[PDB]
């Protein structure tokens, strides 16, 4: 059934599970023809593909040119990602394979169930929560790998960086959506926060600063901040 | 025209014989229905005084054999049977006729709308819908439940209609997910007219026998059913000129026989808005849209 504020702990028990967010699979520019008509051009997407318990990111790149040539863009691309995403779980092991995938789009819901009719045993799962993934697009290493693509592409990040070696699975996956939602909101601000101080940086191998514990309370308490003020600034209060 | 005699009346029932019905009271002399047309199936069905639960009733073609109805106290319900002696059939059948004791299926000559409803329907299908193979008529009630049904207790009583599912391998060949599942023209055509039902005439005749017992008995897995068939159709880019045109005439002919007022648990909006207004077929059927429009435009 559908994952909610009520069964939120069960994203970080033992049964494998992904979560499935297709928003940045189709994106586009709008623009003005010569002729004072509107037309958009596609770039590069991206499927985000989500272990919740281990942080492991499959994502699979969506290069242009999957597009030539075809209509309806939106609706297909739903249907490339369940495509892609079933091709993911196939290439895995018996044991690697997810027990679960929920999708962060009720659209999502009826391509991934025909695309994974082979997998019977695999539930594909609603969700109410409002999950910021859009915004891994604002995250510099992940936008500018899908940026650079010049043909279909997998990369393989962990999106918690080394912090399960400190903490557990339910406060990064915690971090890691106030990282995004505060993105999501004002992005400029959510990244002044995350770099004022030129002294701490971002490994090669990883995607998020190296805060210690005290810093990241600290950059936690700023993004809770932003996040607060943009829904004052937004709705006046 | 043949005749269905009953033995006795020994408790009041509303009786139908295809889309006719008449009261009968306790211990009423009522033996039976004569003048029925040949050339159709046929449906006599029965709704208890006391106990408006189970609908239930017997499709038959008197072309099979002679049948009669027999009230029994035991199970308690009007039972159909076979009469096996002609010689005997004959003499009870013009007794009671001499003493007038028989209703006269009251077809109006103009009328073709039992032709209409059971066009395709015929008695040999039926009874692989329906598995009790000792019988010539086949026993079918409310209650029932379908073999998809079932998959989702007791096989004997279920009704074997053909399994459509839009979400199974069946429908979806590997590789055309997307353009199987958005245009099932694959399904229809290949899968189950061509692999199934053989023809279109053995797939309009599960779907007229699907609405009917939907109609007769609020068979609910029935009215899933029709439905289904409806949509497989309706969801198919390409489907024979000839299937639409009389697909048209039958839905048609269902909806104007439908009762005004159970519109609101056998019609399904979703099917019928998006087989109306959404789907490839949502301009060929005219008429079917036409009456829909002006019975029925609260569902829409
Ligand atoms: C770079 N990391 C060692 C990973 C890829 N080598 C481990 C893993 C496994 C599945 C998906 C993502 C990741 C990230």
């Amino acid at each position: 059934g559908a994952m909610n504020s009520s069964n939120y702990a069960e994203l970080f028990n033992n049964d494998i599970k992904l979560f499935v967010d297709d928003t940045n699979v189709y994106r586009v520019t709008v623009h003005k023809t010569f002729e004072g008509n509107v037309a958009t051009k596609a770039i590069n997407g991206c499927i985000f593909t989500l272990n919740p318990k281990t942080g492991h990111l499959f994502l699979k790149i969506i290069h242009t040119s999957v597009w030539a040539g075809q209509k309806r863009l939106s609706q297909l691309a739903k249907w490339k990602t369940a495509e892609e995403v079933s091709a993911l779980v196939r290439s895995l092991p018996k044991e690697e394979q997810p027990k679960q995938i929920i999708v962060t789009r009720k659209a999502m819901l009826d391509p991934l169930e025909v695309h994974m009719l082979d997998f019977p045993n695999i539930a594909i799962r609603p969700t109410e929560l409002r999950l910021p993934f859009s915004a891994a697009m604002s995250i510099d290493k992940l936008s500018d790998v899908v940026m650079k693509a010049t043909e279909p592409q997998m990369v393989l990040f962990n999106i918690y960086d080394d912090w399960l070696d400190r903490i557990s699975s339910y406060t990064a996956f915690s971090r890691l959506t106030l990282l995004l939602r505060a993105l999501k909101t004002n992005e400029e601000s959510a990244k002044m926060i995350l770099l004022s101080d030129p002294t701490i940086t971002i490994k090669s191998y990883h995607l998020w600063p190296s805060f210690t514990d005290e810093q990241w309370i600290t950059i936690e308490s700023q993004m809770r901040d932003l996040i607060l003020t943009e829904y004052g600034r937004k709705y006046n209060v | 025209m043949n005749t269905v005699p009953f033995t006795s009346a020994p408790i009041e029932v509303t009786i139908g014989i295809d889309q006719y019905s008449f009261n009968v009271k306790e211990n009423q002399p009522f033996h039976g229905i004569k003048d029925i047309p040949i050339g159709h199936v046929h449906v006599i069905h029965f709704q208890h005084a006391d106990n408006s639960s189970m609908r239930y009733g017997y499709w038959f073609d008197c072309r099979m054999g002679n049948f009669y109805i027999q009230y029994d106290p035991k199970d308690g319900l009007y039972k159909m049977m076979e009469e096996r002696d002609g010689a005997k059939f004959e003499n009870i059948v013009h007794n009671f006729k001499e003493r007038q004791m028989m209703v006269s299926y009251p077809k109006i000559d103009e009328d073709d709308t039992w032709y209409n409803l059971t066009e395709f329907v015929q008695m040999d299908k039926i009874r692989k819908i329906v598995r009790k193979d000792e019988n010539q008529f086949s026993y079918v009630d409310s209650s029932m439940t379908t073999v998809q049904e079932n998959e989702l207790s007791d096989p004997a009583h279920s009704l074997n209609y053909t399994v459509i599912n839009f979400k199974s391998r069946e429908a979806i060949r590997p590789g055309h997910e997307m353009e199987d599942f958005l245009d099932k023209s694959y399904y229809l055509n290949t899968v189950m007219l061509q692999g199934i039902f053989k023809n279109s005439s053995n797939y309009f005749g599960e779907l007229q026998f699907a609405f009917l017992n939907a109609m007769f008995f609020g068979n609910y897995g029935s009215s899933l059913q029709w439905h289904a068939m409806i949509e497989l159709i309706c969801s198919s880019a390409t489907v024979p000129k000839h299937m639409l045109d009389k697909l048209d005439e039958i839905l048609y002919y269902q909806i104007k026989t439908l009762p005004e007022q159970y519109s609101d648990i056998l019609l399904n909006e979703r099917v019928w808005n998006i087989c109306l207004y959404s789907s490839f077929q949502k301009n060929s059927l005219h008429n079917t849209e036409k009456i829909m429009e002006n019975k029925y435009p609260e569902l829409l």
